[PDB]
């Protein structure tokens, strides 16, 4: 019954920055408010409880405050391991509700993707299907647009894409998009292309091949 | 160190039920309360093993049950009427003890139990090469990969050259296709001068189906 | 499973209430 709302949904920052995350409750919850940290593939872990008490072992650069409906979590000098997702959670009344989470990402300068395209393999074509893969490698920021074209006709509803988490080596992202057609449809066309739009590209880049 | 050990991954058809298990290790249940939280994070309910009392979120009314065996220090949740949107990781979590303060928090978490609800049966992937060519080169570096298509359920593990190749590798999160089967890709960037001299092999393991595939990825 | 489903008994705060 108590909605928890976090802002911002995502925050870009640098190591050593001071940041403050916000959580708001739809009803007054005194200071029955907890903050958790979560990294991909691992269970969450409490950092702050009762709005401002630091769990044993948590670095003192974490602090919390608030009482009623407005709450904050501050990190005074972000370290690399702090780049994670943070959830607030109220323990005031059932059902015990979590905020939607704030994800912290690392800043870097804009990086254009390198674009590669892969035709279907002979082994897949023998099975009767054709998947074409477009790879966008090591770009920043995360926002990117891929458009599949088959003989310059824009495709829709026959592709899916996946984006990696931020790379710890260089703070970039990578994206893979797969266009899947039947073997029969695949052999009726010649030019297969993916067009990529990104802030680091002055104009959209097209990678293509002829079947 | 009081820890929570959870039961293994589950695959369930819609309309069936699943029982997740959580064992307290390095300590007993004592006076503590233990809840299940799935993943946005959502509390389903919890149990006080000392008194054999449970609480539940109204959203799961008529669908959730809890039990505990004080001899084995194991707690259970049964979730019935399973729907495809019950697919989640289910964490068991201990509450901080309210004797010290009613302003409680989750102070111990299990590693989670993946519960996949779907009408699909277990199926191993097909593994296709993503061959390097002139369309996958960017001056001194070439890209190649493997398309790991049409498997169920999660997860799949991908390695390159039995672990000898790790730099430049990107293995992407799986996508769920309209068929209800998963698909992912794994790519690597290598020096283009290595293509005719270094062999590149993607190693794919899908434990649920006992599928193990090694696929050489050659230029053509 | 067969624990008593009693939402009127707050299992998260009962010890504090009972002192």
């Amino acid at each position: 019954d108590i909605q928890m709302t976090q802002s911002p949904s995502s925050l870009s920052a640098s190591v050593g920055d001071k940041v403050t995350l916000t959580c708001r409750s739809s009803q007054s919850i005194s200071n029955y408010l907890n903050w958790y940290q979560q990294t991909p593939g691992k269970a969450p872990k409490v950092l702050i409880y009762a709005a401002s008490s630091l769990q044993s072992g948590v670095p003192s650069r974490f602090s919390g405050g608030g009482s009623g409906t407005d709450f904050t979590l501050s990190i005074s000098g972000l370290q690399p391991e702090d780049f994670a997702t943070y959830f607030c959670q109220q323990s005031y009344s059932s059902p015990y509700t979590f905020g939607q989470g704030t994800m912290l990402e690392m800043k870097r300068t804009v990086a254009a993707p390198s674009v590669f395209i892969f035709p279907p393999s002979d082994e897949q074509l023998k099975s009767g299907t054709a998947s074409v893969v477009c790879l966008l490698n090591n770009f920043y920021p995360r926002e990117a647009k891929v458009q599949w074209k088959v003989d310059n006709a824009l495709q829709s509803g026959n592709s899916q894409e996946s984006v990696t988490e931020q790379d710890s080596k260089d703070s970039t992202y990578s994206l893979s998009s797969t266009l899947t057609l039947s073997k029969a449809d695949y052999e009726k066309h010649k030019v297969y292309a993916c067009e990529v739009t990104h802030q680091g590209l002055s104009s959209p880049v097209t990678k293509s091949f002829n079947r | 160190q009081v820890q929570l050990v959870q039961s293994g991954s589950e695959v369930k058809k819609p309309g069936s039920s699943v029982k997740v298990s959580c064992k307290a290790s390095g300590g007993t249940f004592s006076t503590y309360t233990f809840s299940w939280v799935r993943q946005g994070l959502e509390w389903l309910g919890g149990i006080l093993p000392l008194l054999n009392i449970a609480n539940y979120a109204q959203k799961f009314q008529g669908r959730v049950k809890f039990a505990a065996d004080k001899s084995t220090n194991m707690a259970y949740m049964e979730l019935s009427g399973l729907r495809s949107d019950d697919t989640a990781v289910y964490y068991c979590a201990r509450h901080s003890n309210s004797w010290f303060s009613p302003k409680w928090y989750f102070d111990v978490w299990g590693r989670g139990t993946l519960v996949t609800v779907s009408s699909a049966s277990t199926k191993g992937p097909s593994v296709f090469p993503l061959a390097p060519s002139s369309k996958s080169t960017s001056g001194g570096t070439a890209a190649l990969g493997c398309l790991v298509k049409d498997y169920f359920p999660e997860p799949v593990t991908v390695s390159w050259n039995s672990g000898a190749l790790t730099s430049g590798v990107h293995t992407f999160p799986a996508v769920l296709q309209s068929s209800g089967l998963y698909s992912l890709s794994s790519v690597v960037t290598v020096p283009s001068s290595s293509l005719g001299t270094q062999t590149y092999i993607c190693n794919v393991n899908h434990k649920p189906s006992n599928t193990k595939v090694d696929k050489k990825v050659e230029p053509k | 499973k067969w624990a008593s489903l009693w939402n009127w008994f707050d299992i998260t705060k009962w010890l504090w209430y009972i002192k």
